[PDB]
């Protein structure tokens, strides 16, 4: 039974970093992207980016290099995400999701409950 | 005759090796040769070259030296009914070159796609990969499901090939454009190495037939060095003496050699026809021979000291690294291997380019011989023009190639190379062995090379080429035809009507004698005593 | 970067009619045979849910009355019928490019 198991809510000051974390389990860890999604309070969803952590190869969206860096770690199968610079706009939830395999499109199959950011 | 000529004796002597020494050399006959014993096969193989392959590479040689004619015209020399023989081989060249240039450009994508800082075949992580998917070289912590399948086999099989877009043989699918460009590509290197004749061939096989040696010490040099190299060496070598009672390795031995020498596709015949009249056939014949044997030796090391090491990372016999062999061990082993291997950019670039340069060679002596055989024998069309004629070859092979560039594309490959080379170029080969030695005499062919060299042929070669050739040849084609091929590629079982199709492949290739045969006794007048015996003879100027 | 629209922004629906969801991107997604562009669901307040994994295939668990289809540059969602649960925003996602946008969202509410 897969089951992504994300942080808690958070709230983070103006320009300040957060960890947000997603524990994965029931499948094989290491061959599946982890992508870190973006969604706003009344917008819709915003893909960030994904790590590959089997090669632990981390690909952003244009506008979220340098703001998110994603991370894995194999031995406890999890998968951090740093935002740093926080502003009110980052200020969103916070998905993290399985991706599939690459025969299925990728698909992100399975999601976390999700992660509040709150920047205050 | 103002007949073109090798500028160089090493020009002729590298085009030569270049012809025989293919990727067979690399991943056919050091497959064979585990499979048949290991060193034990080596005995077999070394016999049957030096009674079957080495006397048809010596008789070819010293025939197309002595007549100075191609595939086609010789016949008018030697045997005229049996003319047909020349058209045959041509056929048989342009399946060839549907097939073979086509594993060619999966070498040349290979090696585009080597360019990169990280080899694309190294993770799972693709878009081509599937759920199926497994490091090859993963630690132990994660178990080898038997349906689990190599990131480089993923690599092969979906991005190159795209085979999981063809169902089979009966549903190909599209064209890879990737996969036509580079094999355009091929072809045009093809083209402008053999469009002005050997005055550029025998310059460009410099390049073409050295580089792959020098890849190929390379490559021995990184495996020998790798650990548990020696086990894959042992396994390469360690003699199966038991082996040697069935008679499947000696029919293996036989068709290994003969294919790999390749005497009998016209090929050494144009050769050697633009080769000095008193030049020394023997010599380059033995050494062109021993160089090819030599060659697939030192390539069979190269590739078991890698098998050996991918055996020690994977606790596992040589015998499930290896596989099913094809080119899905330079593609999906050998490959794995380089990715895993330090330094995998470069080993990886050499490897494909020395695959290229294998192919690239051997596509020009093969190519050349049909472009010889029609110049010789069409000169008032095409004595001139040459360039154009090598254009229309090369486009005829091109577009013959274009079904291997479709997803099932690999599926028409291997059916390919299992029926083209069939028994109809052993029926050819035999014939032209058998016009040469019975119908021409093999009195007459030893007064010529007598004639060239200054020595008749000792009573060695005469025997051969009289008996043991003539008897190596039919071995080979009655084992060929007391037992089908029941080819299998990616767990895709082939069907029965691709078995017959492959038949109606070999008798095309092969029904240009007969067809001939009957044309010239028709043609000619007389009793049919006379309409045969006016045919037999030899036609003089 | 493949770029994913979604028509129309809002789509209201009479219970139990055809709910269609179109989506244009800019570069054919297709690759390997595969659409690489997946169709999700997400009630209010709640993760995204997968609903169809490629251009076609049936999302694990997702209701037959969904259905993905289309090709290359054009794909298009259709929920028949469109039971009062099917009331969120249905996205679409290129998987095709380095970067895997998000569709702009199409809130499917009952009429
Ligand atoms: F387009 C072509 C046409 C012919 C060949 C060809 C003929 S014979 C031969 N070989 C046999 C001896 N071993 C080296 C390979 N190749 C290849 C490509």
């Amino acid at each position: 039974q897969v089951q992504l198991q994300q942080s808690g809510p958070e709230l983070v000051k103006l320009g300040a970093s957060v960890r947000i974390s997603c524990k994965a389990s029931g499948y094989r860890f290491s061959y599946s992207w982890m992508n870190w999604v973006k969604q706003r309070p009344g917008k819709g969803l915003e893909w960030i980016g994904r790590i590959y952590p089997g090669d632990g190869d981390t690909k952003y969206s244009g506008k979220f290099k340098g703001k998110a860096t994603l991370t894995a770690d194999k031995s406890s199968s999890t998968v951090y995400m740093q935002l740093s610079s926080l502003t009110s706009e980052d200020s969103a939830v916070y998905f993290c999701a399985r991706s599939a395999y690459g025969s299925e499109g990728f698909a992100m199959d399975y999601w976390g409950q999700g992660t509040s950011v709150t920047v205050s | 005759g103002e007949r073109e000529t090798w500028g160089k004796k090493v020009d002729f002597l590298l085009s030569v090796i270049g012809y025989a020494v293919d990727l067979g050399n690399v991943w056919r006959f050091p497959y064979i040769c585990y499979q048949n014993g290991g060193g034990a096969f080596l005995l077999p193989y070394t016999i049957m070259a030096i009674f079957g392959g080495i006397p048809l590479f010596y008789m070819e040689l010293a025939l197309g030296q002595y007549h100075r004619n191609g595939c086609i015209s010789i016949w008018r020399k030697i045997c005229p009914i049996f003319k047909g023989i020349g058209y045959a081989i041509c056929i048989i060249a342009f399946y060839i070159a549907s097939y073979y240039n086509t594993i060619m450009a999966w070498a040349l994508y290979y090696l585009i796609s080597s360019f990169t800082d990280q080899l694309p075949w190294t993770s799972c992580k693709n878009s081509w990969n599937t759920g199926n998917c497994t490091n090859y070289f993963s630690e132990d912590n994660i178990t080898w499901t038997l349906h689990s399948t190599s990131p480089a086999e993923e690599f092969y099989t979906r991005h190159v090939l795209q085979i999981h877009r063809s169902k089979g043989l009966q549903d190909l699918g599209g064209i890879s454009w990737q996969l036509a460009l580079c094999i355009m590509l091929i072809f045009t290197v093809i083209y402008f190495s053999i469009w002005k004749g050997v005055k550029t061939s025998g310059k460009v096989v410099w390049v073409t037939a050295t580089f792959p040696y020098i890849i190929l010490s390379v490559l021995l040099v990184r495996g020998a060095t790798l650990p548990g190299a020696w086990r894959g060496v042992l396994f390469y070598l360690k003699p199966n003496w038991q082996k040697l009672l069935e008679t499947g390795v000696w029919i293996d031995a036989a068709a290994q050699i003969f294919f790999s020498l390749g005497p009998g596709f016209g090929v050494l015949l144009a050769f050697a026809s633009y080769n000095k009249f008193n030049n020394n056939c023997y010599q380059d014949a033995l050494v062109t021979s021993v160089v090819n044997c030599m060659t697939s030796f030192v390539s069979g090391f190269v590739i078991f000291t890698v098998l050996g090491y991918m055996a020690e990372m994977r606790n596992e016999d040589v015998s499930e690294v290896a596989k099913d062999a094809g080119p899905s061990l330079l593609f999906i082993t050998y490959a794995e291997a380089i990715a895993n291997m330090p330094a995998s950019t470069f080993f990886a670039i050499i490897f494909f380019l020395m695959l290229i340069t294998l192919g690239l060679d051997s596509t020009f002596a093969g190519l050349e011989g049909v472009i010889t055989a029609v110049l010789d024998e069409f000169p008032h069309v095409w004595a001139k023009r040459r360039e154009r004629f090598v254009l229309a070859v090369v486009i005829t092979c091109f577009f013959g190639s274009l079904v291997t560039l479709t997803f099932g594309g690999a599926y028409v490959v291997k059916l390919l190379e299992e029926y083209a080379t069939g028994p109809a170029v052993l029926t050819v080969a035999l014939i032209e062995a058998v016009a040469v030695s019975w119908f021409y005499g093999i009195t007459q062919f030893c007064r010529d090379v007598k004639e060239m060299l200054g020595f008749s042929p000792g009573w060695f070669w005469r025997i051969c080429w009289v008996a043991i050739s003539p008897l190596f040849l039919l071995f080979i084609i009655c084992s060929f035809l007391m037992s089908p091929p029941q080819l299998r590629l990616f767990q895709y079982n082939y069907p029965y009507w691709s078995i017959i199709l492959g038949y109606c492949i070999g008798t095309s290739s092969f029904i240009c004698i007969p067809t001939y045969i009957a044309y010239r006794l028709i043609i000619t007048p007389g009793t049919f005593k006379e309409r045969i015996i006016k045919s037999i003879t030899p036609e003089t100027p | 970067d493949i770029v994913l629209t979604q028509s129309p922004a809002s789509l209201a629906v009479s219970l139990g009619q055809r709910a269609t969801i179109s989506c244009r991107a800019s570069e054919s997604v297709d690759n390997y045979g595969i659409s690489f562009l997946n169709w999700f669901q997400q009630k209010p307040g709640q993760p995204p849910k997968l609903l169809i994994y490629a251009a076609s295939n049936q999302g694990s668990g997702v209701p037959a009355r969904f259905s993905g289809s289309g090709s290359g540059t054009y794909f298009s969602l259709n929920i028949h019928p469109m039971e009062e649960d099917d009331t969120a925003v249905y996205f679409c996602q290129q998987t095709k490019g380095v970067s895997w946008t998000f569709g702009g969202g199409t809130k499917v509410e009952i009429k």
